């Protein structure tokens, strides 16, 4: 009945300013009652309010940054703007927005998936993408592990998925761990039937958006050869 | 402002106990003239946005099992829920809307109790295409075991080996409560190439013997 979509540049430098958007379906700050507001949460911390706006443009914000955040809406009533000059690392964190569930109070009825910003003068940086084969050592009573390698990629996130969404039952993708060489790296590990290998056709579809990467991997079993061995 | 406690931090519970989590307000947030109290409580699970449970206290949304009921009035709020479900595990923040500037909880952790449950272990040698590039990564994957405490060795040539190996661990699943969990040891190519035998072995508090893969480097 209602949708929410947060955009935004994935990483800016310090004391540059974000500017992120809110894109929303099936209700519009052109009608009464309708309001938009930002919360935000750095990674495995809590949620802080940051700002929000209402149909007749009155608008709200934290006074821990308020002198930073400049919020707006569009003139087609589609869309929320939020801007925080001068960022620093701080500001490193998922922003979401959220429409107020009130015509008057400020709760919080439907959110966006967020989007992830990063506050940092490193270089942005795309992934290997390496495959993991299946054989016997991937392989337990009737089930095989297959995979893929995203390495060495900088910021976060990537998204991976298996034969362009096809494939999701039994997929394990691991949260990124960022290594000291300021890079992350994370494997995305399926389990599929053994008696499959041969027949089907198993391709990982990984997105680094801040670089622009893109690559659809076919990841071919790689059966071992045991020499002097019965 | 007005600062909202949470209590417990975290709890973990298995499927069907009830479960009662407490969020404490610094002021009182029941509005003399209406008698109405200014709380919501989210859910948010793994990977997601918060999502919208209870308004004014006690209201649920749309949409929410009737399993969950807030309760309370004034500082001290209580969200129950009657018979926890296996996707129920999530952090729970409760937020006050009664004055500028709107302020939530710190959050509590619902964890899911289970059955132990042994892992299946798969490892993977380096790619002939990351060995091409210049790296080695051994990768070894535990799949579907509970508790989420596992410890993973890595032997090289019959030796322990601890540095440079990198753990992660998926979220608790919804729907079976286990977890799963990677364990990269990452080499040179020439530091790779100058051993045999690699092994990755789990042990848990379902075995006194290890689930083990081993492979080696050439025999393929
Ligand atoms: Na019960």
């Amino acid at each position: 009945q209602v949708t929410l979509k947060e955009s935004g540049p994935g990483i800016l430098q310090p004391s540059q300013t974000l500017s992120l958007t809110c894109s929303f379906s099936g209700f519009s700050l052109s009608t009464y009652g309708m309001g938009v507001g930002w919360i935000r949460q750095p990674s495995g911390k809590g949620l802080e309010w940051l700002a929000h706006i209402w149909w007749d443009d009155v608008k709200r914000y934290n006074p821990a940054l308020k002198s930073r955040l400049t919020i707006s809406k569009d003139t087609s009533g589609s869309q929320v703007f939020l801007k925080i000059a001068s960022v620093d690392t701080s500001d490193t964190a998922t922003y979401y927005c959220a429409r107020m569930g009130s015509d008057y109070d400020v709760w919080f009825d439907y959110w966006g998936q967020g989007t992830l910003v990063t506050v940092s003068a490193a270089s942005t940086k795309g992934p290997s993408v390496f495959p993991l084969a299946p054989s016997s050592k991937s392989t337990s009573g009737g089930t095989a592990a297959l995979g893929c390698l995203v390495k060495d990629y900088f910021p976060e996130p990537v998204t991976v998925s298996w034969n362009s969404g096809a494939l999701t039952s039994g997929v394990h993708t691991f949260p990124a761990v960022l290594q000291s060489s300021g890079l992350y790296s994370l494997s995305s590990v399926v389990t599929v039937p053994s008696s499959s290998l041969g027949t089907q056709t198993y391709i990982c579809n990984v997105n680094h958006k801040p670089s622009n990467t893109k690559v659809d991997k076919k990841v071919e079993p790689k059966s071992c050869h045991h020499h002097h061995h019965h | 402002d007005i600062v909202m406690s949470q209590s417990p931090s975290s709890l973990a519970v298995s499927v069907g106990e009830k479960v009662t989590m407490s969020c404490k307000s610094s002021q009182s947030l029941l509005y003399n003239n209406n008698q109405k109290n200014y709380l919501a409580w989210y859910q948010q699970k793994p990977g997601q946005s918060p999502k919208l449970l209870i308004y004014w206290a006690s209201t649920r949304e749309s949409g929410v099992p009737d399993r969950f009921t807030g309760s309370g009035s004034g500082t001290d709020f209580t969200l129950t829920i009657s018979s926890v479900k296996a996707e129920d595990l999530a952090v729970y923040y409760c937020q006050q809307y009664y004055s500028y500037p709107f302020t939530f909880g710190s959050g509590t952790k619902l964890e899911i109790k289970r059955a132990d449950a042994a892992p299946t272990v798969s490892i993977f040698p380096p790619s002939s295409e990351q060995l091409t590039s210049g790296g080695a990564s051994v990768v070894c994957f535990l799949n579907n075991f509970y508790p989420r405490d596992i410890n993973v060795k890595w032997k090289i040539d019959g030796s322990e080996r601890q540095n440079g190996v990198l753990n992660s661990w998926t979220d608790q699943d919804s729907k079976d409560s286990t977890y799963s969990m990677s364990s990269t040891l990452t080499l040179t190519k020439d530091e790779y190439e100058r051993h045999n035998s690699y092994t990755c072995e789990a042990t848990h508090k379902t075995s006194t013997s290890p689930i083990v893969k081993s492979f080696n480097r050439n025999e393929c």
